[PDB]
């Protein structure tokens, strides 16, 4: 909130216009909001960037069981 | 534009043939496609 | 044929259906020294009556599945039928009156091959023809 | 297939694009064929159909997921 | 059974025990709980500081204060 | 109609006929064991397929088969 | 009735068809019922 | 000419008594291929997977074709 | 309290207020579908008109053509024709193909249409019937502002 | 992880100098190997009873100009 | 007990729908149908090479007749980098304004599809050069298709079926399908180059009444 | 310039000749 | 080749391959004039309704309406309404005249209505056929403007 009163949002009323699509949900939630932990290298987030990258292995792995 | 046309010969020819093969057709197709799958043996 | 009063059972939805009056149906049929509570084959509990009991089931399975409850409250008289729309009532289980884990003379030795299981013709060797390799007339 | 046609690409677009150096720093680790390759070059296709529009790419936009459906079905 | 059940919750809540005083005790002495509770905006709430090893302490990143 | 086959490693121990729920095995006499019996399937129009006399056969590359052929009301197990 | 209401609204977006989608500017779906809990909520206090 | 049902139960060598081509036996080998309508198949397959990738192959690198270099999607 | 099916504890199915109750017994087998002494023609008549009158509905208002009003009934009219050609095309297809020594089993309520010449009856009732009514419906919403009037006392 | 944590130049970066020398073993000049077809006082160069290679002066100007898909830089 | 799968009847009397869908998946094992013997097993395989000929035939017609009737072949082939082919045109009579728009692109007067095959580049390199070659060119293959529907057709009919014999010619097929198939038709491909590809290259138009005069050489036939 | 009117029925019409050998063939290997 | 009538030498016709066909047989037989197990109505009900559909056709382009557009789908109805009520008039008049004793021969395929109640459900089946497709066809006719824009997605 600024002081005048009105509030910017993290994302800025997204939700309303394009969550109604699931392209929506891939482009303006999964695409737009992962830009904090595909560029966290190099920085103090390093470990979310091997978490988030170690997590896709362990996914793929267990299609080999099932 | 806000209509669909066609700038090649013959344009009335999609015009027809695309409701035919897709969904005026097929129907029919299927149902003579399921006489001789459902058709008994004596 | 076939007679007995059947159990208790509030009625169930695991029972027949139109495979039942349209193609065949089974009917196993047992007699019990008590008034003992049994489970269905088709889901829930009955109470068994004292005389002889008759019970209507779907197909094989559920009777033998039965059939194999029944030997654990010590009853191993039941008779399996087997009966066609037309009324036709076959008698299937015990065929012969013995159980078919003991052995009876005059049974056959049916669907039996005089070999090894390993020594099995090849599939090249039965090509184009109609027998399978495991029918295999040579040893 | 997945990963011959992931390299062919991603060698290509570098040189089409004249940036050589691209893959050729960040491709001998596993997050820059994540970030430089899948999550920067799928930013023109997923904005086939965006709430303001939509363009020549938005039967690619809607095949392309279309796949991932008839992936997850599988 | 029952036995086993109710000696077997007293290892469980022995371990639950565990872990509470695992995370008071890291908030005792590997925390910037004194500077958060000074300034509970500007301070950002760590524990669990990383060891100089590897080069992993990239992932000690600036909490604010020091 | 599934094609039950029993074989000569047999050794009577009615393990087969125990454990098959359809009533398809029963056991008849034989020269070749102890016991004097081997297994024979007579019932094999209600193989409903499930191969649990395989299962229960102890001989080592056991003694009888279950051949999935071609399947029919009764060997699909449909009470519909 | 509510992902292949996403796959609607996913195929008239990619048309060019933002009014025959269920959105807030097209063919609107009101949690009718929700809505009124969320006025009753704040007129009891 | 040639006869391939000889080539295959060839076990003279200038003198020699080599077990076939290359010293190994490839005897029976004539009216096993010949027969069989699935190794005619699988090595008719083979030599068509590799034809398909030495197209692949071969095709971005000496493009036969005019102007298809400069066509980056094609 | 619920019974077994008629007095059977082996039928697979139970004497519920739903099915087995005086009301929903009486409303069930007085529906076109189960009403005693029906000819299937007027079965047919009957289930089709009752069909052909809404499904001209969700076109209409919601469809494509909704934007505009003598085009919107039409885009109705359409799909309610394509809907009851291709349901009575499937009946027609279904009579063929299941009446070929299986008459429904020879040897049974719920479906009493077990004939093929009651199936052929059946079927010439619901394309007549899912017609009559898709065009009732849009001669009711072409006509719909001067039936406004004359259900408000604006004709005098 | 070591990108990610810091130390870019501690990956283990391993030169193809296999396919390297392919390439340089037909006419890339790029690396420096200077042996055979890189190397124009070879035998394989010169082709030296015949000198017979007419295809060779028009193959290295394709090889060596980087504006092609032939022989890419690994 | 139904007809359907003709070709085994240990699948017509089955009573689920698997009988649907394991006639799909067993209808082209013919080594596996009742009653076949190994002669009339590889006559069906011969007369359904035809049949699947004539749709490789069939579908590279409909490659040659949608970019002579809808493509832009005439426009592509003046600047062959500064315009994108076109596939065939949309009929898809459920858009909106938006991809109406959207579609109508590299210069067309309607919706369209840029042709990302590269059969634009491969027939500009082996000389093609209107809309007419195409068209022509696409009618010829749909007669080239006939001639392999009746081909499979003749070939089914019991005075000309081949024996087993001739099918186990092996030595006889590597002889023709290496010098006939192989080797005339890479000769007659190096016939088109030289006489229509290469001088279409250089400017002068070779056609069907023009090949006969003109020779590819000012040193030609000696 | 594009083919003619004609020729698009031109083509509707040869293309009935492997229409109806392909019912032909697809009925000599008896479906 | 053309072989004997069904194998009687004797009888005046030939089996050849227009009438005695695989093909054009099972095209033939599958009509709803001799297609198997049809009531005569369903019969009549898909005979009219291919012929009310195209009957309208000849009158609204080359018809004495043609130069208009509201008149000229007027003229092809009113056609079709009356070549299909004397064509069904005539067909009530066929079967009041020739069931009266020979009931096309008592004693036989071709013509697989022979009973006079299957004649006169069958008339009641080109009547409603037929003018069905009367309307069908005229109510896509007056409707054109309307279903151009549907087709070409002029109505967004
Ligand atoms: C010269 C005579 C001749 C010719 C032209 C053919 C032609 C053909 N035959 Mg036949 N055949 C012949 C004689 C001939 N045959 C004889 C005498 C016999 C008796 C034994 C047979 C027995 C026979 C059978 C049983 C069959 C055929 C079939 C075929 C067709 C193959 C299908 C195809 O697309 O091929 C390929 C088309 C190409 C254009 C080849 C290009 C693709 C290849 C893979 C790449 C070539 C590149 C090269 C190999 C690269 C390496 C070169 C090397 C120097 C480095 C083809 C049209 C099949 C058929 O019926 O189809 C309808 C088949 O079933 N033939
Ligand atoms: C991320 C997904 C994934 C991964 C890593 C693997 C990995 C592997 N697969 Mg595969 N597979 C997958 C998905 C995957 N699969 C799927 C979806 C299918 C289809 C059903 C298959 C089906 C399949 C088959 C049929 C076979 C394999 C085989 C193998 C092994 C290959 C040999 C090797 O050493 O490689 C690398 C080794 C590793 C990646 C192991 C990781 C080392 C760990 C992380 C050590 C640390 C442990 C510690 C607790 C942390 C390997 C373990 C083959 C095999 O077993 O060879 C004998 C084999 O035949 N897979
Ligand atoms: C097999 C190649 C092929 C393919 C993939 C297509 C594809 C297409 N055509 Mg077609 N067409 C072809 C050959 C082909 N054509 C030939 C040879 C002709 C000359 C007679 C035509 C004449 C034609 C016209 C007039 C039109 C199309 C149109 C179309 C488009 C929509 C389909 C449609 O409604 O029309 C129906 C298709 C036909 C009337 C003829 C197609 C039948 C061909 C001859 C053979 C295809 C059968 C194939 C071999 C079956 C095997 C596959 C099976 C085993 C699954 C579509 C992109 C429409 C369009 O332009 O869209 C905007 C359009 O109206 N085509
Ligand atoms: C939930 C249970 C839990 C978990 C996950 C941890 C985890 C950790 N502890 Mg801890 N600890 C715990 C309970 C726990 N502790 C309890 C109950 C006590 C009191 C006895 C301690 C007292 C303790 C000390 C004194 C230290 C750790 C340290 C550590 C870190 C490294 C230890 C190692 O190398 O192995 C690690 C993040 C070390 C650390 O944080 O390094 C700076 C360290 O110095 N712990
Ligand atoms: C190279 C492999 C490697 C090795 C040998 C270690 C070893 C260690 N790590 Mg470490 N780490 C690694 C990779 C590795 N790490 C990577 C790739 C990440 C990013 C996901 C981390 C992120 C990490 C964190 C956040 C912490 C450790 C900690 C530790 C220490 C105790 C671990 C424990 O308690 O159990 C231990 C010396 C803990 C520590 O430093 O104790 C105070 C701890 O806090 N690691
Ligand atoms: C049968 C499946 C089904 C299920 C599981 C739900 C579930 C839900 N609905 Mg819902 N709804 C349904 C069918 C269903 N609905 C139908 C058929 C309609 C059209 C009449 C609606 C119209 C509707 C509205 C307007 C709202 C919901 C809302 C909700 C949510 C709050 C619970 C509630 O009681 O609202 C009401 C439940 C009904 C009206 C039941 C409908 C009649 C059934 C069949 C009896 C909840 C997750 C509310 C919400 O939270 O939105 C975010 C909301 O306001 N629904
Ligand atoms: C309800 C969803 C839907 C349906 C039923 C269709 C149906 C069709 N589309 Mg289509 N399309 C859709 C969504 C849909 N589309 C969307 C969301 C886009 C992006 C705007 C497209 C863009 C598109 C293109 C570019 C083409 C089609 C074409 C076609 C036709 C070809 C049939 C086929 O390929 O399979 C068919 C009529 C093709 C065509 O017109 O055939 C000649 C054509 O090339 N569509
Ligand atoms: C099988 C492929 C093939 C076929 C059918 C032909 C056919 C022909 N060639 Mg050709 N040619 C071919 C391959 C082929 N050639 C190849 C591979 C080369 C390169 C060496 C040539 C180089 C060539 C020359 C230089 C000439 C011909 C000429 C001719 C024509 C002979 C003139 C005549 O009236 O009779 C004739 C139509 C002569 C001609 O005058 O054309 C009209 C002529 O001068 N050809
Ligand atoms: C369950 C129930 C319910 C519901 C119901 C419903 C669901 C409804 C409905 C309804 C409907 C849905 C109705 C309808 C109708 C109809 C009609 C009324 C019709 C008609 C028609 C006509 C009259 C036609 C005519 C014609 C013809 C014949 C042809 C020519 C032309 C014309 C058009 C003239 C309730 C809860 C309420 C209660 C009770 C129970
Ligand atoms: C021989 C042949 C041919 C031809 C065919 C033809 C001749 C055609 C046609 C066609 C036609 C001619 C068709 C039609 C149709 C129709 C329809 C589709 C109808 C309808 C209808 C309806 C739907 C109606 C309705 C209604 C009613 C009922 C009443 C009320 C009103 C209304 C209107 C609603 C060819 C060569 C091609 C091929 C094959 C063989
Ligand atoms: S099959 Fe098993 S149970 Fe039967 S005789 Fe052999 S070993 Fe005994
Ligand atoms: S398949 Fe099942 S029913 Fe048949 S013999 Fe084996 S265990 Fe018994
Ligand atoms: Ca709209
Ligand atoms: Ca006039």
């Amino acid at each position: 909130v600024g002081a005048d009163g009105v509030v910017t949002h993290i994302t800025g009323g997204n939700f309303a216009t394009s969550s109604i699509t699931n392209n929506g949900w891939l482009r303006d939630f999964l695409w737009a909001q992962s830009t904090q932990v595909i560029t966290s290298y190099n920085t103090s987030l390093s470990a979310y960037g091997l978490m988030f990258l170690g997590g896709h292995f362990i996914f793929g792995f267990s299609l080999m069981f099932l | 534009m806000t209509q669909l046309t066609g700038d090649y010969a013959a344009s009335w020819l999609p015009w027809i043939m695309i409701p035919l093969v897709f969904y005026i057709l097929p129907f029919p197709v299927f149902a003579i496609l399921f006489l001789w799958i459902q058709k008994e043996a004596s | 044929t076939l007679s007995g009063q059947t159990p208790i059972f509030g009625g169930s939805t695991g029972g027949l259906l139109k495979k039942a009056e349209v193609e065949e149906k089974y009917a196993i049929t047992w007699t019990s020294p008590k008034e003992q509570v049994f489970e269905m084959p088709t889901g829930g509990a009955a109470i068994m009556r004292q005389g002889q009991n008759l019970l209507y089931l779907a197909r094989k399975e559920q009777c033998i599945a039965l059939g194999g409850q029944l030997r654990k409250f010590k009853i191993t008289d039941y008779k399996i039928y087997r009966i066609y729309p037309n009324g036709e009532t076959v008698y299937i289980h015990p065929a012969d009156g013995v159980f078919p884990e003991k052995v009876n003379q005059g049974r056959e030795k049916v669907r039996y091959n005089d070999r090894r299981i390993g020594q099995n013709p090849s599939p090249s060797k039965v090509k184009f023809s109609g027998i399978a390799t495991y029918d295999a007339p040579n040893s | 297939l997945g990963w011959v046609t992931f390299y062919w690409h991603w060698k290509h677009l570098s040189i089409w694009q004249g940036n050589v150096a691209q893959f050729n720093e960040s491709s001998t680790y596993l997050m820059g064929w994540f970030r430089d390759y899948l999550w920067a070059n799928s930013a023109q296709l997923i904005n086939g159909y965006n709430p303001y529009g939509t363009n020549n790419l938005a039967v690619w936009a809607w095949m392309f997921l279309f796949g991932h459906l008839a992936w997850a079905v599988s | 059974i029952s036995r086993k059940i109710f000696a077997a919750h007293f290892g469980h809540l022995a371990v639950v025990f565990i872990w509470l005083s695992g995370m008071y005790f890291h908030g005792a002495r590997f925390s910037n709980f004194e500077a958060w509770m000074a300034n509970p905006t500007g301070i950002k709430p760590s524990a669990q500081v990383v060891w100089p090893i590897f080069g992993q302490e990239i992932l000690n990143g600036d909490m604010g204060g020091g | 109609s599934h094609t039950v086959k029993i074989y000569d490693t047999c050794i009577g121990c009615t393990q087969c006929v125990r454990a098959c729920p359809t009533d398809v095995l029963e056991m008849v006499p034989w020269d070749g064991c102890r016991a004097g019996q081997i297994a024979s399937s007579p019932r094999t129009e209600d193989c409903v397929g499930c191969k649990r006399c395989e299962t229960a056969c102890p001989t080592d590359f056991l003694s009888i088969r279950v051949y999935l052929g071609a399947e029919t009301t009764r060997s699909m197990g449909l009470a519909y | 009735h509510s992902f292949a209401m996403y796959c609607h609204n996913d195929t008239m977006r990619a048309f060019g068809r933002p009014q025959d989608m269920f959105s807030d500017t097209g063919i609107q779906l009101q949690p009718v019922f929700a809505q009124w809990l969320q006025h009753i909520h704040t007129m009891t206090i | 000419g040639h006869s391939i049902k000889e080539m295959m139960d060839s076990k003279t060598f200038f003198g020699r008594k080599v077990e076939g081509p290359f010293n190994l036996p490839h005897q029976g080998l004539y009216e096993t291929v010949n027969n069989s309508l699935h190794f005619q198949l699988s090595l008719a397959l083979a030599c068509l997977g590799v034809a398909s990738s030495l197209t692949a192959q071969h095709m971005y690198s000496m493009p036969p074709y005019a102007f298809i270099a400069k066509d980056f999607t094609t | 309290i619920i019974k077994p099916f008629k007095g059977d504890p082996c039928l697979g199915n139970l004497s519920t207020p739903i099915n087995d109750s005086p009301l929903a017994k009486a409303f069930i087998n007085n529906l076109p579908a189960y009403r005693k002494g029906l000819t299937p023609f007027m079965r047919g008549l009957e289930i089709g008109m009752a069909h052909g009158y809404f499904l001209v509905g969700p076109e209409v208002v919601i469809g494509p053509l909704r934007e505009s009003a003598h085009g919107a009934n039409l885009s109705g009219l359409i799909t309610a024709i394509y809907i009851a050609v291709s349901a009575c095309l499937g009946i027609s297809i279904f009579a063929i193909t299941t009446f070929q020594g299986n008459p429904k089993g020879s040897y049974d309520s719920l479906r009493p249409l077990r004939t093929r010449e009651e199936w052929s009856q059946l079927n010439g009732g619901i394309f007549l019937g899912a017609m009559g009514g898709a065009i009732f419906a849009y001669l009711l919403l072409e006509n719909f502002d001067a039936l406004d009037a004359i259900l408000r006392g604006a004709v005098n | 992880v070591e990108v990610a944590f810091g130390a870019a130049d501690k990956q283990i970066l391993i030169e193809p100098v296999f396919a390297q020398f392919i390439q340089s073993a037909n006419g890339k000049i790029l690396y420096g190997f200077h042996t055979l077809l890189s190397n124009p006082d070879s035998i394989a160069f010169t082709a030296w009873p015949n000198h017979a290679n007419v295809w060779l002066p028009g193959w290295l100007d394709a090889i060596n100009n980087g504006t092609n898909s032939l022989f890419l830089t690994i | 007990a139904t007809k359907f799968p003709k070709f085994s009847q240990d699948l017509a009397n089955d009573p689920t729908t698997r009988r649907i869908f394991y006639a799909i998946a067993t209808a082209h094992d013919f080594e596996s149908h009742d009653g076949m013997t190994e002669e009339n097993l590889y006559q069906r395989i011969f007369a359904s090479h035809f049949g699947h000929l004539a749709i490789i035939f069939l579908w590279a017609s409909g490659i040659l007749f949608h970019v002579a009737w809808q493509g832009n072949f005439e426009v592509w082939i003046k600047d062959p980098v500064h315009v994108r082919p076109i596939a065939h045109a949309i009929w898809d009579a459920q858009f909106g304004p938006g991809a109406i728009k959207a579609f109508t692109q590299a210069g067309a007067r309607n919706p369209v599809d840029i042709c990302y095959s590269g059969v634009y580049h491969w027939w500009y390199t082996i000389g093609l050069r209107t809309n007419t070659e195409l068209y022509v060119g696409a009618l010829f293959l749909i007669l080239l298709a006939a001639v392999f529907l009746f081909a499979g057709w003749l070939h089914l009919q019991p005075r000309y079926r081949p024996n087993l014999g001739w099918f186990k010619n092996s030595e006889a097929r590597l002889n023709h399908h290496l010098a006939g198939l192989f080797g005339v038709s890479s000769l007659a491909w190096a016939g088109h180059l030289v006489h229509v590809a290469i001088p279409e290259s250089r400017g002068q138009h070779v056609g069907w009444d023009n090949f006969l005069s003109t020779p590819p050489h000012p040193a030609g036939l000696w | 310039m594009s083919i003619s009117d004609t020729q698009v029925y031109i083509a509707l019409v040869v293309a009935l000749v492997p229409g109806f050998l392909a019912w032909r063939l697809a009925t000599e290997l008896y479906k």
